[PDB]
RNA sequence: CGUUGCCCUCGGCCGAUCGAAAGGGAGUCGGGUUCAGAUCCCCGAAUCCGGAGUGGCGGAGAUGGGCGCCGCGAGGCGUCC
RNA sequence: GGGGGCGAGCCCCGAGGGGCUCUCGCUUCUGGCGCCAAGCGCCCGGCCGCGCGCCGGCCGGGCGCGACCCGCUCCGGGGACA
C-alpha cells in the first residue's frame, strides 16, 4: 500500500514475526544466520592456528 | 587539557540576550480596527439568503474581507448573543466576503432575523 | 570470594580494517578558520623569514629574575590612580581657608609612560633606565628607541609583555616606562639592576646590530636534510675510517 | 551511467572513523562482478577490480 | 509537574530562498435542492490529519508457580521466586 | 623519537638479556556483524557494619591508562617558475 498508508496500518501488517522481518526475505535471513556463524567459526580455528604457531616458535 | 576530537571547527556557542529595551517604540498599542461590528457590515435580504434562512436556518452576511471563518463565528455569537453552528465563507465577485452562518439547532434563525431588523 | 565470572575483557582492536579508530585527539589536523590559521602562519614567517637585527633585537628579553626585580622596583613608582588624584586635590582645598595653606609642597617622582615622552627624554637624557616592551603591535613605534637610547648612554631593556608593562600605569598596555628619579631609600637598587641592564643590552650593541635572526626551517624540512646528511656521512666515514 | 560506454560500479566499503557505510562509484574493470570483494591500498592484492 | 536561566553532554552534512492549478503529495462518497451554486447547500452514510494534561472508559501489559499452614471440600491467610 | 613485542637482518651477549636495522602498528575462502568501552588503576559524596577509619558492605559519582612522547607549517604535489 502507499507508503503514507503506513501511517495508518497497524505494526503487525507492516512488518513479519521473524528476525530482520519486513525488510528481507526469510532466504536471506537464513544465510546470513548460518553465514556469520560459518564465518565466525573459521576465525576461531585460525585464531588456534596462530597460538599453535606461537607456541611452537 | 581539554582535546579536539573531530577535525572541524564549527562556531563556538555563545551566550545571547533577550531584548530589554530602555524605552517602547511607539508609545501604546493599536486599537484593533475589525471588532465584532465592523468585521460583520450588514445581512443580506435577498431572495437568496430570505429562503436561506428560513429553509437552512441560517443568516447570511457581508463582512470585511479580512475576516476568518473564526472572527465571524465569535462576531457574529458577540452581537447576537447566539451561537453558530458553521460559518462558511465566499467572495463575491465585488469585493464583498458573503458569509453564510448556519445557526446551532436550539436557536432558530427566523426568529433572530426578525430580531437583528430583516425580514 | 569477590569474583563474578560474567566479567570478560572484551578488548577492541584498533587496527586497520578492524574494529574503527578511537576519537584520537585531532588539534594537529584540525582545520582552523580563517583568523586563527593566519596568525599562526605569520609566527612560522617570522622565523622561517630572515628577520633583520633591529626587528630581532626584541627576542632577546629580559630573564626572569631580572625582569620580576625590575618590576618589583617599578612597583614603587606606579603613576597616581583615579581617586587617588582626587584625594590630592581635596586636602588641598581644605587646607588653603583653614590652617596655613602653602600650595606647592613637594611633588614625588614617578614612572614615565609613552613612546613620546621617553623619547624626549631619550634625547634629554632625563632617564637613568628605559624600558621597551618586546610586543609592540606596529614595530615602526619602538624600533629607533634602542639605537637611541645606547647613543644617549641610557640604559635600555626590553620587557616581555607590552602589557604588563602597562599594568605599572593603569592603562591595557604600554611600549614603553621609563624612570627619571627615585627615592634615596631605592637608590641603590635602581642601579643594581642598571648596572646588569647595560652589560646585557648597551654594552653590547654592536653585537646586537649585526645578529640577524630568522632563517631557520621547517623541522620538517632540516630532519629530512640531517637525514641526508646521515646517509652521505656513512658513505664516507664508517668506510675509510 | 547514460553517456558512457564504461559501466559504473557501486562499491561499498566501511568507513573507519564513523560507524557508517560510505559508498563509491567505480569506472568498472571488465570481469567484474556482484559479490566480488574489491581491495584496496598499498598492501592491495595485485588481482582485478 | 510544568516553565524557563545557567552549567555540562551530544549533534556531520550541504546550503538562505524560489521553482509544477498535467510530476510527487493523507483524507468524501450516495441521494436530495436552485432562475443561476453544488464531491462545497440539506439529509445520510464515511473518512484523514492534528490535539487529548488532570489521563474519559474498557482491553493488552498480567496476574502464574512454589513451599508452609488452616479448612471435610470450594478455598483463606503466611512466606518465597 | 621512543616504547611493545610475534618475528626477520646485523651488532653485542654472561644464553638471562641488551643495542642498532627492518617490521607492524596486528584485517584476503564465504554478499555476515563491528560506533556510543570492556578490562585494569587511582580518587571522592552519601548510607550501613566493624569502630583506628582512605578496615568491610550498600548506593552514587570523578580522573588516568586502555587509544605512547615531542613538534612550526592539515595532507600531498608543484614552486620562485607558473
Ligand atoms: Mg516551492
Ligand atoms: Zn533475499
Amino acid at each position: 500500500v502507499r507508503p503514507k498508508v503506513l501511517m495508518r496500518l497497524s505494526k503487525t501488517k507492516k512488518h513479519v514475526s521473524r528476525a530482520y522481518g519486513g525488510s528481507m526475505c526469510a532466504k536471506c535471513v537464513r544465510d546470513r544466520i548460518k553465514r556469520a556463524f560459518l564465518i565466525e567459526e573459521q576465525k576461531i580455528v585460525v585464531k588456534v592456528l596462530k597460538a599453535q604457531a606461537q607456541s611452537q616458535k | 587539557k581539554k582535546i579536539r576530537t573531530s577535525p572541524t571547527f564549527r562556531r563556538p556557542k555563545t551566550l545571547r540576550l533577550r531584548r530589554q529595551p530602555k524605552y517602547p517604540r511607539k508609545s501604546a498599542p493599536r486599537r484593533n480596527k475589525l471588532d465584532h461590528y465592523a468585521i460583520i457590515k450588514f445581512p443580506l435580504t435577498t431572495e437568496s439568503a430570505m429562503k436561506k434562512i428560513e429553509d437552512n436556518n441560517t443568516l447570511v452576511f457581508i463582512v470585511d474581507v479580512k475576516a476568518n471563518k473564526h472572527q465571524i463565528k465569535q462576531a457574529v455569537k458577540k452581537l447576537y448573543d447566539i451561537d453558530v453552528a458553521k460559518v462558511n465563507t465566499l467572495i463575491r465577485p465585488d469585493g464583498e466576503k458573503k458569509a453564510y452562518v448556519r445557526l446551532a439547532p436550539d436557536y432558530d434563525a427566523l426568529d433572530v432575523a426578525n430580531k437583528i431588523g430583516i425580514i | 570470594k569477590v569474583v563474578n565470572p560474567l566479567f570478560e575483557k572484551r578488548p577492541k582492536n584498533f587496527g586497520i580494517g578492524q574494529d574503527i579508530q578511537p576519537k584520537r585527539d585531532l588539534t594537529r589536523f584540525v582545520k582552523w578558520p580563517r583568523y586563527i590559521r593566519l596568525q599562526r602562519q605569520r609566527a612560522i614567517l617570522y622565523k622561517r623569514l630572515k628577520v633583520p637585527p633591529a626587528i630581532n633585537q626584541f627576542t632577546q628579553v629580559l630573564d626572569r629574575q631580572t625582569a620580576t626585580q625590575l618590576l618589583k622596583l617599578a612597583h614603587k613608582y606606579r603613576p597616581e590612580t583615579k581617586q587617588e588624584k582626587k584625594q590630592r586635590l581635596l586636602a588641598r582645598a581644605e587646607k588653603k581657608a583653614a590652617g596655613k595653606g602653602d600650595v606647592p609642597t613637594k611633588r614625588p617622582p614617578v614612572l614615565r609612560a609613552g613612546v613620546n615622552t621617553v623619547t624626549t627624554l631619550v634625547e634629554n637624557k632625563k632617564a637613568q633606565l628605559v624600558v621597551i616592551a618586546h610586543d609592540v603591535d606596529p614595530i615602526e613605534l619602538v624600533v629607533f628607541l634602542p639605537a637611541l637610547c645606547r647613543k644617549m648612554g641610557v640604559p635600555y631593556c626590553i620587557l616581555k609583555g607590552k602589557a604588563r608593562l602597562g599594568r605599572l600605569v593603569h592603562r591595557k598596555t604600554c611600549t614603553t616606562v621609563a624612570f627619571t628619579q627615585v627615592n634615596s631609600e631605592d637608590k641603590g637598587a635602581l642601579a643594581k639592576l642598571v648596572e646588569a641592564i647595560r652589560t646585557n643590552y648597551n654594552d653590547r650593541y654592536d653585537e646586537i646590530r649585526r645578529h640577524w635572526g630568522g632563517n631557520v626551517l621547517g623541522p620538517k624540512s632540516v630532519a629530512r636534510i640531517a637525514k641526508l646528511e646521515k646517509a652521505k656521512a656513512k658513505e664516507l666515514a664508517t668506510k675509510l675510517g | 551511467d547514460p553517456g558512457r560506454g564504461a559501466p559504473l560500479a557501486k562499491v561499498v566499503f566501511r568507513d573507519p572513523y564513523r560507524f557508517k557505510k560510505r559508498t563509491e562509484l567505480f569506472i568498472a574493470a571488465e570481469g567484474i562482478h556482484t559479490g566480488q570483494f574489491v581491495y584496496c591500498g598499498k598492501k592491495a592484492q595485485l588481482n582485478i577490480g
